[PDB]
């Protein structure tokens, strides 16, 4: 269970990992789940609080 | 540091316990440190390589765990976790490789290479598992700031030197008295000599001393004393201290008299040895002070007595000899002994990948220079690449 | 190999973690392998001996599992477990005794007793354990087709060899020039001798050249070398050639002129040092070639010249020498080394129980022929006893 | 004994596994462990010192048991536990010190100190945890009655002794024969020598036989047998027998003939080797004797027939020698070796501490009186010290 | 040792801090501080002495808390404080002279008292507040293996050494050429004579150097270098090398030209200055090499011709002189110097308790042995006693 | 100036008050200071060097604020700490190197780096602290 609960979460529909802010125009990425989105895969680059 | 050495030990451990049909039981925790590892490294991004002839090259970390719920591992289990490993350990050794050819002048005992730089971070602390080995051990113990120590068979203390020192000399060499010396490796061999049998000598007596200071403090040792410098012992010509001409050594070998052997440490004798040969211990000690006496014979049979007369003729030079080997040793600082190959491994790294000489270590890490001018820089960095050659033949061979 | 590998290994775990006292969270996966191990071999008949003077041996299991249900383990616990261990350790040592003493020209990695083929079947798999040694990560390894490697101390690379050549010679013996040498083990001796002291050699120089082909490939090892061959500096009656005469050799020594040793792969020059000596490394190599010259002194003390005249008597010969000590070094193949024992140990088997010559090793396991011509088939014969017996020493002593 | 190894044991695997950042998985055994040795020791008081200078020390023990409620170990933990490690490494340090500077002429096996003495009592068996090492290992089947048995490399075996037989001699020492030998350590080197060459002798053949018997039994030794004996091939003035005069070897050295080299087993030929020079093999003996000739050349060059000539002038001396190294040996009573550095710790901490001269060890802990008499009480202390020794040797470098 | 600084710190805190008249709200962190030291302490006995003269006293803490009820301090309040803090200061005196007393070869950093080995322990950290100061500063920093820098006015860092060097003699001592020199604390002097005054040297010029290396490598050095030698331009008679007699030195000061000042480190030239005096700084350096040259006057006016003749009669002889002093510096390592007082208190609480001679130290902490022989364990040792000195200043007036 | 003393006063506080085991009403005060810092720090970008040999360094500030112990601080508390005064630390020696390096003939007393001149800034005021050297 602990091994797989972070997949588990992840898979999870009704809740997100978190939300980066970024003060700045970014590109909506283009998805196959849905045309466009503010699907950020990693918070690399921004504090994280 | 302590993250590579965990990555070394955890894809060692994998190649020796991930075996098949063996329990999971065996394995259990080795399987745990294993995710733990593969969790840590996932998506993060390193670089080696870029110096000399080492290639440059980008490793990505995106893999998937392993499994921990069969009983007893079978063929796919194995398959499954080499395909990892072979990455792992391809990443590690580049990393070592990349670490080992690079040098610093300034904190030589902090990693050099940015992959080691990206690993001393906090993030992946969390792959440490195990300090066990000889090296690790002792770099975590001068971290912790407590004593440490390397055992040494036949330690490489002594700078190569073989030279003479003539203390009574003339133009032709006919009428000699001096000592001649090799301090190689482990070994000193020294030699008195004198031509005259110190007929005209006080008491017949002609002493000789020589004295051998290491760079390093040595604990513990034990040394082989024995009575002939079996290397001084035959016929020999020389080229003289400048070079101009050559001279004759025709020594014929005497019993050593009144034979001395004084260990000392900041001057001060910690051991002394009078008339013993065999094997000696010496506890603390950075000098070694040999003190022996050409005694002439009192009494002669004739074959004896004609070897020496009271003239200048001198056929046959009367020399007394010792030789000394440290068989073992203890010491704080890093050295070459005859037993470990990490000396080796980061002279044929740095020569197989044409490292271009840098600020600190010698040409060609030639270890007389090294252990000549062993300065605080050098031992660092040579404690540094030494413990990651080890890191580094944990899994490479 | 592996089975026996992991009995052996199991069985030096159960007599070293379960002693009275000590907690089961100590031995609680150990003693999951032993249950495994007595319930594979439970039921089972083996066979061992029958060659030579070994004993015919007959081995049934029939053991009860150790229990589980104890905090601190007792007297009771370690007694009979001890009852077991003592029997399975008596089968190890007799199934590695039997797999030693045998060999084959065809396949001889294959296991040779009928007990280890017994083993190598698919049920016994299930004890396969942890294949941590270097001889059975070495095993598994060369079974994949990768890389091996074997550390060893001054390893047993030279076959003995002690002789002389002569590119000058006559019927008197009184006038010659060329080389001795000894290499035995991991020492080359060499030393070249000119009786004229190269008065007649243009430039007054005479050149010695030693070419020394190792029968295997070693890499990352540590050379002391030194300027003087102590072995060829006393006067010597050696037989001729052809052992019809004999002639005086009666050399004095001058220093080595312009020596280079250079180690080679497959012809191609890998290493070479010019007129370097000490410590030395020499990272991947098959071929030592040491050349050096006798350059006759440009000035010389009467004491000297006296030495060397025009004319032909010459009653002192010059002599120039080499010694070049392999001190570490790291080998695909199996080999023998100072420090370790399994040729001591396979040897002594097959002397104990006398086992008549087979086809692959030389009579007497003699090192000296079986490393002379280290054909494949005796390198597998050899890897193959020298894993088995390392499994057994792990054991017994 | 066990009790003090399994503390040691417990604290070099607590400094070595307990790092910060580490999976709890990877120390969990061990945290059980550390915390059944806490409970153990605790409310407990030891007393160490108060032999020769070494101080006298209070160990209280009143500690909190480690936590078990982590997932990964953070700076707390590491912190926690470092102090009761330290605290417990100086208490293992001590009582190692206190009880190898002790002897006994009765029971030296058993526990000298007092704080060993307490560990020895019931009440702490709980700690043993796994008694991995080679000497507490040997110590557990010796105290079974079982067969032990230690790899020595190099081991020191022969008490240095040079010394010569004069079987042919007289006042002026003209016309010796006889033989020269030279055991230290590891090695034999012994030159049969004869000033006549064999001229008057019958067949022109000079025997010559050097006994050399072990004071242990030595099991599966590598030996290197060479045919000279350096040491004994250069010019020497040498001291009569009753040391009232001098007299002159000028030797020339000849190939040894008909050399025979037997291992004795309680006077039963177990291995012969005949005309085989290189490395050989004996498997179980505790004698050495080797056997070999001066045989006059039949046919000599004019240079050698000068050398030998008929008559009472004999200038130059006919020699013949052997040298024979043990590189390797297994016995079942332990000893000083190249490798190791148990008796150098011994003999340095008694050194250190000015332990007074007692009643088992001769002073200073002189090897070569210690090996020459070996006394089986002298056996029961080297043993129980160097296993101290070795427990000590685990935590302290 | 952090916290025994801490109690040192608070105590202070507590005598300067805690008046009579202040308000509450200037102290009550250092009340809370207060209390919590008095709540760690109660209920531990501790023992300090036994060594040398130094008397065994015995420490018993059952305290009561200052009180935190008022809002300024009165009489009372501050007369139970100083009550408190009276015994408290005592007891850290003698920790402090207990532990400066005290030395070990063997980590040397490591508490030896028995109160520091006490106050080691992990209940004591709880009272730690702030390590403000430079020698406890210098101490985390070291623990923590960083860069250490302790400001040194004037370092001691040359040991005393008044010699002279002789390039040019004779039995007569009325023709010399050579250098005299004192090194002592911070303070070169040296100055080259020639009697001769470079009459025949080539160019009339002839070159003097002086070479010092340094035991420690100073950084941030600000040096002032004077043309002149005071020190040896006066008359003098002065033992001759061997002793036997004694030589006359009748100097005549000249300018120095061409003066060379090089800061080296490990053999590399960090600083250099030419023909430049007053105030100049070397950065990082371990060596100082001063060479200057005598250059004969090319014109003289009377008086001077009269005193350089070109017969050998040289009743006045030529000399230029060096001064160099470091008048403050950086060092990593920790060095007595003229404005601290450490080395002082240390040398006066073993004079006054009459310690006897221990291991690592010289007699009498002398420090011109001292510096002569830095070795790691004495500079371990050095740094443990003058940070408890500096702790034990904090209080003791 | 000011604002570089303050940086470093509390830089140095932090390091010789921040230790394993001290009282947390021992630092409260400093840490107020020290999230000050950190608060007024974060999100500004600063360059330094760039003249003779002392390389050109980029320091960006994205830290938390140090937290809160009951009673007393320990040794998670000091490594995370360390943390962030390490790289302050840094900041600020690149930052004193940098000035140290430059001159200027006319406003000799005037900032000469980048850094120090961003530093002057109205909006790094709120680190003064006590400029008691
Ligand atoms: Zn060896």
């Amino acid at each position: 269970i602990l091994m797989a609960m972070d997949q588990i979460e992840r898979a999870s529909d009704k809740i997100a990992q978190g939300v980066i802010i970024a003060y700045r125009d970014m590109q909506l990425e283009r998805d196959e789940m849905y045309g466009y989105v503010n699907i950020a895969r990693n918070l690399d680059g921004f504090q994280q609080i | 540091m302590d993250v590579l050495y965990s990555l070394s030990k955890t894809l060692k451990d994998a190649r020796d316990k991930i075996v098949e049909g063996t329990l999971y039981s065996n394995v259990s925790d080795l399987i745990q440190q294993f995710n733990q590892m593969i969790i840590t490294m996932n998506g993060n991004e390193f670089q080696t390589g870029g110096i000399g002839n080492l290639p440059i090259r980008n490793w990505n970390f995106n893999f998937g765990l392993l499994g921990t719920t069969l009983l007893n591992l079978d063929a796919n289990y194995v398959e499954t976790a080499r395909n990892t490993i072979d990455y792992f350990v391809d990443f590690v050794d580049n990393v070592c490789m990349d670490e080992m050819v690079r040098e610093s002048q300034r904190n030589g005992i902090a990693p050099q290479s940015d992959s080691l730089r990206k690993l001393s971070a906090i993030k992946f602390k969390r792959i440490n598992f195990d300090n066990s080995s000889e090296y690790i051990e002792n770099w975590n113990l001068q971290n912790r700031r407590q004593r440490t120590g390397f055992t040494f068979h036949k330690p490489n203390i002594f700078p190569y030197s073989a030279s003479f020192t003539l203390n009574r000399s003339q133009p032709a060499h006919d009428n000699l008295m001096g000592t001649m010396w090799l301090n190689a490796g482990s070994e000193i061999q020294v030699a008195g000599f004198d031509y005259s049998c110190a007929i005209n000598a006080p008491a017949n007596i002609q002493q000789f001393e020589h004295i051998v200071p290491l760079r390093r403090v040595l604990t513990t040792a034990t040394i082989t004393l024995l009575p002939d410098a079996e290397r001084f012992s035959f016929p020999r010509v020389i080229n003289s201290a400048d070079g101009a001409t050559t001279w004759f050594f025709n020594p014929v070998i005497l019993r050593p008299n009144n034979v001395e052997v004084e260990f000392l440490l900041n001057g001060q004798i910690i051991n002394t040895y009078q008339a013993r040969f065999g094997t000696i211990v010496a506890r603390n000690f950075d000098t070694i002070r040999l003190s022996f006496q050409l005694m002439r014979p009192p009494n002669m049979t004739p074959a004896v007595a004609v070897l020496f007369p009271n003239a200048q003729p001198f056929e046959h030079h009367a020399t007394v000899g010792l030789t000394l080997r440290i068989e073992s040793a203890v010491c704080e600082s890093v050295l070459a002994d005859a037993s470990e190959t990490l000396l080796a491994n980061v002279t044929s790294v740095r020569q197989e990948y044409a490292i271009p000489v840098g600020p600190v270590f010698p040409p060609g890490m030639n270890w007389t220079d090294l252990i000549t001018n062993y300065s605080p820089s050098r031992e660092d960095n040579l404690q540094r690449v030494f413990t990651v050659a080890s890191i580094r033949s944990m899994l490479i061979k």
